[PDB]
C-alpha cells in the first residue's frame, strides 16, 4: 500500500501583461518541493535536502542554465503574447442575472468569464451597501464563474452588474 | 503573486499504477490535458483548440522525464511514501435551481492527495452514470489537488442527490448531500 | 499560435 507521487510544473507569473514576468519551475516529490528554478534568482536552488544533488550540478552546466533561463521568454512570454492572447485573454462570457426571494432578495450572477466583476444592489435608485452579503467568487471549473449577492431587506430593488463582457451594465429590477 | 498565472507544464506521475497526467492551466482553469494513451491534446473549451495548438508530444516527453525522476527520487528518499489526506467535498448548482429547468450539479472535491479518487453521483441512492463528466486534477498551492464532477439534471421536488467520494484517505466512501 | 512548455531536467541515478 506504498504510493509515490511526483510533480513538475512551470509557472509563469504576469503583472501588467508581460512587462513583469516571474518564471518558476518546481520539482515536487510527495508534496515536497525539493528543487526550484526561479527567475528572480536566475538559477536552480535546493529547497530541501532531497534537492542537494541536483541544484548545484544543474547550475554548473551552462547549457542547462541558459536553456532554463530562456524559458522565461520561450514559454511564459511566448505563450502570453501568442496563444493566450487569442484564447484565455480574449474570452468574454456575459453574466446571467436573475433575482429571486429566499425575507431576502438573492441576485444570482452566473456563467461569466473573466472573474473581474462588480455586483451592486439598489433600493429606489440608491446604492445600498448596508445589509448586503456577497459570496466569494465561485469557480465552476469550466471557464465560468458565479457570485450570489443577498440583500437583507425585502420599493424598487435593482441588481446592477458590471463586467468586461458588457458595453453597459445589466440592471434587473424587482 | 500576479495579474495572471500561466502553468505551462503540469506533469504528475504516480507509482505504483503508472498513472500520468499532463495539463496546462491559466488563472486556475484547465486549458487542456494531453491524452497520454491517444497522444491527443484535449481542450476544455473546443473553440480554444481551433484558436491555438499544442503538440502532445511535449506532454509525453514531460511525463517520461517525470516518470524517470520519480524512480530516482524514490530511492534518494529511502522510498518515503506519500501521506494520504482526507478530501473535502461541497455540492452546488451551476445555476439557480428552477423546477423543470435543466441544470448541472457540481461536486468540488479539495484536499485530494494522492491524486487517485472515485467521485460518483447518487440519485435517490442509485448510481448515476448518465450525463456525468469529470475534470482533470487541478494543482493546489500546497501540492494537493482538486477535481470537479458534474451531473446534468432536471430539478424536481421528488429527487435527492449525493456526491460520493471514495479515497484512500477515507475508510469507506463518503456521501455529500444536496437538495 | 502554439503553446510551448517547460521541460524538466532528467536526473541520473
Ligand atoms: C474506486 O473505484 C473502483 C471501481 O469500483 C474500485 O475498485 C477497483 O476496480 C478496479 C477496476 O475495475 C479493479 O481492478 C482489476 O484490474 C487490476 C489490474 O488492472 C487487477 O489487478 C484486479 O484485481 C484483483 O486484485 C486487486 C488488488 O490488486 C483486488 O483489489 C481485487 O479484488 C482482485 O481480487 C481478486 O484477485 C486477488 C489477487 O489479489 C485474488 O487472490 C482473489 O481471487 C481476488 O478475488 C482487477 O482485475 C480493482 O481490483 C478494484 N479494487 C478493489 C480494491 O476492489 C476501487 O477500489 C476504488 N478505489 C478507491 C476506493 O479509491
Amino acid at each position: 500500500e506504498r504510493h509515490f507521487v511526483y510533480q513538475f510544473m512551470g509557472e509563469c507569473y504576469f503583472t501588467n501583461g508581460t512587462q513583469r514576468i516571474r518564471y518558476v519551475t518546481r520539482y515536487i516529490y510527495n508534496r515536497e518541493e525539493y528543487v526550484r528554478y526561479d527567475s528572480d534568482v536566475g538559477e536552480h536552488r535546493a529547497v530541501t535536502e532531497l534537492g542537494r544533488p541536483d541544484a548545484e550540478y544543474w547550475n554548473s552546466q551552462p547549457e542547462i542554465l541558459e536553456r532554463t533561463r530562456a524559458e522565461l521568454d520561450t514559454v511564459c512570454r511566448h505563450n502570453y503574447e501568442g496563444p493566450e492572447t487569442h484564447t484565455s485573454l480574449r474570452r468574454l462570457e456575459q453574466p446571467n442575472v436573475v433575482i429571486s426571494l429566499s425575507n431576502t432578495l438573492v441576485c444570482s450572477v452566473t456563467d461569466f468569464y473573466p472573474a473581474k466583476i462588480k455586483v451592486r444592489w439598489f433600493r429606489n435608485g440608491q446604492e445600498e451597501t448596508v445589509g448586503v452579503s456577497s459570496t466569494q467568487l465561485i469557480r465552476n471549473g469550466d471557464w465560468t464563474f458565479q457570485v450570489l449577492v443577498m440583500l437583507e431587506m425585502t420599493e424598487v430593488y435593482t441588481c446592477h452588474v458590471e463586467h468586461p463582457s458588457l458595453k453597459s451594465p445589466i440592471t434587473v429590477e424587482w | 503573486e500576479a495579474d495572471h498565472v500561466g502553468t505551462y507544464g503540469i506533469s504528475v506521475y504516480q507509482s505504483p499504477g503508472d498513472i500520468g497526467q499532463y495539463t496546462f492551466e491559466f488563472d486556475g482553469d484547465e486549458l487542456f490535458y494531453v491524452d497520454l494513451d491517444k497522444k491527443e491534446t484535449v481542450w476544455m473549451l473546443p473553440e480554444f483548440g481551433q484558436l491555438a495548438s499544442f503538440d502532445p508530444q511535449g506532454g509525453l516527453q514531460n511525463i517520461a522525464v517525470v516518470k524517470h525522476n520519480l524512480g530516482c527520487l524514490t530511492k534518494r528518499s529511502n522510498s518515503t511514501p506519500a501521506t494520504n489526506e482526507a478530501p473535502q467535498a461541497t455540492v452546488f448548482p451551476k445555476s439557480p435551481v428552477l423546477l423543470g429547468q435543466p441544470n448541472t450539479l457540481i461536486c468540488f472535491v479539495d484536499n485530494i492527495f494522492p491524486p487517485v479518487i472515485n467521485i460518483t453521483w447518487l440519485r435517490n441512492s442509485k448510481s448515476v452514470a448518465d450525463g456525468v463528466y469529470e475534470t482533470s486534477f487541478f494543482v493546489n498551492r500546497d501540492y494537493s489537488f482538486h477535481k470537479l464532477s458534474y451531473l446534468t439534471f432536471i430539478p424536481s421536488d421528488d429527487d435527492i442527490y449525493d456526491c460520493k467520494v471514495e479515497h484512500w484517505g477515507l475508510e469507506e466512501p463518503v456521501l455529500k448531500h444536496w437538495e | 499560435g502554439l503553446y510551448l512548455e517547460a521541460v524538466p531536467l532528467q536526473v541520473g541515478c
